[PDB]
RNA sequence: UGGAGAGUUUGAUCCUGGCUCAGGGUGAACGCUGGCGGCGUGCCUAAGACAUGCAAGUCGUGCGGGCCGCGGGGUUUUACUCCGUGGUCAGCGGCGGACGGGUGAGUAACGCGUGGGUGACCUACCCGGAAGAGGGGGACAACCCGGGGAAACUCGGGCUAAUCCCCCAUGUGGACCCGCCCCUUGGGGUGUGUCCAAAGGGCUUUGCCCGCUUCCGGAUGGGCCCGCGUCCCAUCAGCUAGUUGGUGGGGUAAUGGCCCACCAAGGCGACGACGGGUAGCCGGUCUGAGAGGAUGGCCGGCCACAGGGGCACUGAGACACGGGCCCCACUCCUACGGGAGGCAGCAGUUAGGAAUCUUCCGCAAUGGGCGCAAGCCUGACGGAGCGACGCCGCUUGGAGGAAGAAGCCCUUCGGGGUGUAAACUCCUGAACCCGGGACGAAACCCCCGACGAGGGGACUGACGGUACCGGGGUAAUAGCGCCGGCCAACUCCGUGCCAGCAGCCGCGGUAAUACGGAGGGCGCGAGCGUUACCCGGAUUCACUGGGCGUAAAGGGCGUGUAGGCGGCCUGGGGCGUCCCAUGUGAAAGACCACGGCUCAACCGUGGGGGAGCGUGGGAUACGCUCAGGCUAGACG
């Protein structure tokens, strides 16, 4: 499924901007920046006082919108974080984080997580050596993420390589553009995301 | 009579044997006396033949008869080699 | 090791056989409560020494007969009429209910 | 359209009738010693009792009479006649039966 | 490393109380929709009825033949006959057909689970050890002849071989009676007496191989017995004649009242007998904070069954699914006399049902049977096919793209919404098109060595030109439910207690966020809903964890039986209780870690566990028991 279709009315739904189309989303074309208010005709209207199932249910739908991960994908990495020991919110997020194509967006090979989606799908990007196409596929610290030797010289990757140049990548991953590739250092801690989502608000919807 | 032979454990197109001591009037995949090895025919690991030495001459001791493939993963493992 | 249980003689009226009544206590399995069990087993007697009261062992034995699987191994105290008392009121009591 | 296993069917037939005259004859034999092992004539009924015992180990020697059931046959056939001869006494033959 | 509640009795409140919902689960079915792959799974009903094919055979290295054919001999020719050889056919004989496979009928039971007993037992093949195999004789098939029958098939006569059957001998040894010793249920030893053994075949041929016989032991498998545990109804309270016990027998591998004679009058039951109903049981599985509740499909263990009922034969082993006999129902053949058959084996047909698959491929792998071996058999199995039935992975594009096309819906007519959504621009390349192309498979076997160890060599792939790798390469399925509250999501029109919706509360009789349609929104997504069922919430059968003055609930009262419960002190025992050690707790599953399919599902390896029960030892505060003592309870 995958959602496919309007992203940026997310971006609106959500009340939170947004980083589905990478790009546009900073520029001043994200419907954000100029229409803060929910989608469809009764977004202008007056909001009522939501109810606690309505925070949470909204705070989950934000952090499983932001990966573009299905509902099964996502409850099934809950359920696994909450099986092992320690908090459950922080080895979620570190769960997420370790997905091979979010892993991709962190390194700057694509510019959003959909089309970083896309690249690994395609074949694009290389696990320590070995080619894998599989966004769910969970990334060890220590694994060299690669791009094809064979698609390096598509344009694409070049403008995104060429525009990584000087950008700083996250504490817990380390970046050589030019022989394009990266390495996953460690597990990220809460402290490492930014992500304006509460993960225990997640924890109480699934404790329903 | 007892006998020591392979029982099928991996998955469809996965083969995975047990190298073990059963009667041969069970199943191949029934309730086995005893595990004594395992082997992997797709040599998918490093280690994909292991046997128990000792419980191997024990259960030949005491008169188990081996199959052929189960007698030939045993002398790759060295049960029969008196050097 | 072959069941050696300890119980009272309560029936001697049959031929080279006794009637060796064997209590136990246990826990309720889901009360908790100590309750107090109860079971008759045939023994054997091949030299009529046994007699009603008699408190005795008995031990787990190639069986004899149909329900008779037990031997008397031996006189554990000798004729204590209390217990058989108590046993021949319990079965009297069930004649007054019957309709 | 059936399989050639009737043989095996044939076979069991055969040895039936294998079987069923060896013991024919041991029944026989075994009651003719004790007739005379009841009427005092010791030294026939032992005659006949080592042609039975005879008989009965060879029907053990294959599958008619086969294990221990063969020695039980014996067993009972012995002390039958031993017994019956005390009544009477004068073991003359000295046979099957030790000293 | 584990526990959420909400709606609903009232004008309002608190309580009691039921009903309902949010969760998880399924061998599912049904509606709408439906793209790919991997791994699983798929008659829950009629244990109804079954066409058809296959599913159990194999040994010429146990034995003699028939038929068809060839070659070489004795003969001058003929007749007749001898030897060798090929194919085929059954027969005699051995092993296997008791395994594997199917199913849940029946069973409330030593059936199963669990822990023990067997001094009361068996175990073909296999392994280790000791010893032996001498001589003679006989029969039935095949085959030949004749008869009966429509058939199935059957009867009589005659010839013959053997690893077929029998006799005598040898007695390593074993079996039995009796006696003695040890041991203690029928265990082990010893003496006399008696009884019991055998089979040959093949060669690389006088030396080995496959075997045979007796015995002891091992190993494996099993039989029987016992403690404890195992659903509902007491609107089932009394049950029992082989019934309970004894003696002596029969029977079995073995105990047993299993069976039979005779004798005794016992045995069972509110601690639930007997009866009725229901139901294979377990490892586990689902749920649950746990306790518990529910369940026993796939896989594994044990049981039972093979159209219904009964019964023996053969055998190490069967009361024998594809063996036999009889009775019953059914189907088919029938010359009406009589016969044949048994998918709960694989697939398939039909019936029933809401519903459950291919009359597929293969002997390559693993396993099984027979064989020295070659090899043969194997619908066990390994695969493929069908079905979103489940689980997991993946796709239907990615980025740029207006203060914002049209259409459509609202509207204070200013405008707002569908919405960067689209068209479009650039980019990748699901599908597909080619080429390469497997692992799974190295043993048996052969050669060297010594038919050993070791070394070397060769054959063999159903899946399948599949997986996978390389190149090329097209923007290329989205649906379903919901939007009054519980519960996330609102407007317009139509309708007017009509048509309808509804899990519970409830909504509609003119302007319905609840009906129907539209626009928009919310939720999931190759799925979404519905129905059914289980656990959950439900502390609503309350052990953890509830109650009975007025909400459902104290018996009308007493006397008292069984039962439950028991003041103070000392001591003995150590039954409950507790502790240590040890055995048991199969595997799979569950948990944890690492690893193998690009991940996952799936799978492999290792680790950790654990109640219960058995055994040995220990503790004695409490409960228990026994013995004694005290007076506060009780009675006098
Ligand atoms: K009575
Ligand atoms: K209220
Ligand atoms: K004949
Ligand atoms: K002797
Ligand atoms: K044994
Ligand atoms: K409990
Ligand atoms: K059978
Ligand atoms: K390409
Ligand atoms: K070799
Ligand atoms: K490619
Ligand atoms: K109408
Ligand atoms: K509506
Ligand atoms: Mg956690
Ligand atoms: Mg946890
Ligand atoms: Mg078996
Ligand atoms: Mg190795
Ligand atoms: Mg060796
Ligand atoms: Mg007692
Ligand atoms: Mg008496
Ligand atoms: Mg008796
Ligand atoms: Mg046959
Ligand atoms: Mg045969
Ligand atoms: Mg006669
Ligand atoms: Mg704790
Ligand atoms: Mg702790
Ligand atoms: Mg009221
Ligand atoms: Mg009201
Ligand atoms: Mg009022
Ligand atoms: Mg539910
Ligand atoms: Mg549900
Ligand atoms: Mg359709
Ligand atoms: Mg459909
Ligand atoms: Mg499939
Ligand atoms: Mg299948
Ligand atoms: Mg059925
Ligand atoms: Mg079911
Ligand atoms: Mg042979
Ligand atoms: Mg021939
Ligand atoms: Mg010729
Ligand atoms: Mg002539
Ligand atoms: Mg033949
Ligand atoms: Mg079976
Ligand atoms: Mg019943
Ligand atoms: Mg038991
Ligand atoms: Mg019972
Ligand atoms: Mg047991
Ligand atoms: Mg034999
Ligand atoms: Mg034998
Ligand atoms: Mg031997
Ligand atoms: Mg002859
Ligand atoms: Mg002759
Ligand atoms: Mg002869
Ligand atoms: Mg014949
Ligand atoms: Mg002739
Ligand atoms: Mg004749
Ligand atoms: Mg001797
Ligand atoms: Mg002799
Ligand atoms: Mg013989
Ligand atoms: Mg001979
Ligand atoms: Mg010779
Ligand atoms: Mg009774
Ligand atoms: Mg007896
Ligand atoms: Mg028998
Ligand atoms: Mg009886
Ligand atoms: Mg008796
Ligand atoms: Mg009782
Ligand atoms: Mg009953
Ligand atoms: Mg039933
Ligand atoms: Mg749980
Ligand atoms: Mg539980
Ligand atoms: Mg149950
Ligand atoms: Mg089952
Ligand atoms: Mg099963
Ligand atoms: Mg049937
Ligand atoms: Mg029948
Ligand atoms: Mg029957
Ligand atoms: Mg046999
Ligand atoms: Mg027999
Ligand atoms: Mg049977
Ligand atoms: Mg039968
Ligand atoms: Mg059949
Ligand atoms: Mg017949
Ligand atoms: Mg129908
Ligand atoms: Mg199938
Ligand atoms: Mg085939
Ligand atoms: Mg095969
Ligand atoms: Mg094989
Ligand atoms: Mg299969
Ligand atoms: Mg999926
Ligand atoms: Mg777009
Ligand atoms: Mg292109
Ligand atoms: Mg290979
Ligand atoms: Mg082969
Ligand atoms: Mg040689
Ligand atoms: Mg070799
Ligand atoms: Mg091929
Ligand atoms: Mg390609
Ligand atoms: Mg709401
Ligand atoms: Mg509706
Ligand atoms: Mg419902
Ligand atoms: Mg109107
Ligand atoms: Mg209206
Ligand atoms: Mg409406
Ligand atoms: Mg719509
Ligand atoms: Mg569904
Ligand atoms: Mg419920
Ligand atoms: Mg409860
Ligand atoms: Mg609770
Ligand atoms: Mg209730
Ligand atoms: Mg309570
Ligand atoms: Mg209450
Ligand atoms: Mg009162
Ligand atoms: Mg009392
Ligand atoms: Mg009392
Ligand atoms: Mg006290
Ligand atoms: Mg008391
Ligand atoms: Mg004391
Ligand atoms: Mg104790
Ligand atoms: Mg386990
Ligand atoms: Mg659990
Ligand atoms: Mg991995
Ligand atoms: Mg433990
Ligand atoms: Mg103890
Ligand atoms: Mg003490
Ligand atoms: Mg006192
Ligand atoms: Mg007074
Ligand atoms: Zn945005």
């Amino acid at each position: 499924g995958r959602y496919i279709g309007p992203v940026c009315r997310l971006c609106r739904r959500e009340g939170v901007k947004l980083y589905l189309k990478g790009e546009r989303c900073y520029s001043p074309k994200c419907a954000m920046e100029r229409r803060p208010y929910p989608p469809g005709q009764h977004g202008q209207k007056r909001a009522r006082r939501p109810s606690d199932y309505a925070v949470r249910l909204r705070e989950k739908q934000k952090l499983r919108r932001i990966y573009g991960i299905s509902e099964r994908q996502f409850r099934n990495l809950f359920e696994e974080a909450s099986k092992k020991k320690g908090v459950t919110g922080s080895v979620f997020l570190g769960l997420l984080e370790s997905r091979l194509d979010n892993v991709v967006y962190r390194l700057g090979f694509a510019v959003s997580r959909r089309q970083a989606r896309q690249l690994v799908r395609h074949g694009h990007i290389t696990v320590n050596g070995r080619r894998v196409d599989l966004p769910s596929y969970r990334v060890r610290p220590g694994d060299e993420i690669a791009v094809a030797e064979k698609s390096r010289n598509l344009e694409l990757i070049r403008q995104n390589l060429e525009a990584m140049k000087g950008r700083k990548v996250g504490p817990w991953l380390s970046l050589d553009v030019e022989g394009m590739k990266g390495k996953f250092l460690r597990l990220p801690d809460r402290e490492d995301l930014a992500l304006p989502v509460n993960e225990q608000l997640v924890i109480e919807f699934y404790s329903r | 009579m007892v006998k020591i032979r392979l029982a099928r454990f991996g998955s469809k197109h996965n083969p995975h044997y047990r190298i073990v001591v059963t009667d041969a009037r069970r199943k191949r995949d029934g309730k086995y006396i005893e595990k004594i090895g395992y082997y992997d025919p797709r040599k998918t690991t490093p280690d994909w033949l292991k046997v128990d030495v000792e419980r191997a001459r024990y259960w030949l001791s005491v008169g188990a008869q081996p199959t052929d493939t189960a007698r030939r993963l045993l002398r790759q493992a060295g049960v029969f080699r008196q050097e | 090791p072959k069941k050696v249980l300890t119980g009272v003689v309560v029936s001697d009226k049959m031929q080279k056989t006794v009637t060796v009544l064997v209590e136990r206590q246990f826990p309720h399995p889901l009360y908790g409560k100590v309750i107090k069990r109860s079971k008759k087993y045939l023994a054997h007697d091949p030299e009529e020494k046994y007699k009603l009261g008699d408190v005795v062992e008995i031990i787990e034995s190639r069986p004899i007969s149909k329900r008779k699987r037990f031997r008397v191994l031996r006189l554990v105290e000798s004729g204590r009429m209390d217990l058989v008392e108590k046993y021949l009121i319990r079965r009297q009591n069930y004649e007054s209910l019957s309709k | 359209r059936n399989l050639s296993a009737l043989k095996r069917h044939r076979q069991s037939l055969k040895r039936r009738l294998r079987n069923k005259a060896k013991k024919s004859a041991i029944k026989t034999l075994s009651k003719k010693a004790i007739q005379l092992a009841q009427e005092g004539k010791a030294e026939e009924a032992l005659k006949i009792m080592r042609k039975a015992e005879s008989l009965i180990d060879k029907a053990a020697k294959g599958s008619t009479l086969h294990k221990n059931a063969a020695a039980r046959r014996k067993s009972r056939l012995m002390r039958k006649v031993r017994q019956l001869l005390e009544a009477a006494g004068a073991p003359l033959i000295g046979g099957g039966l030790s000293a």
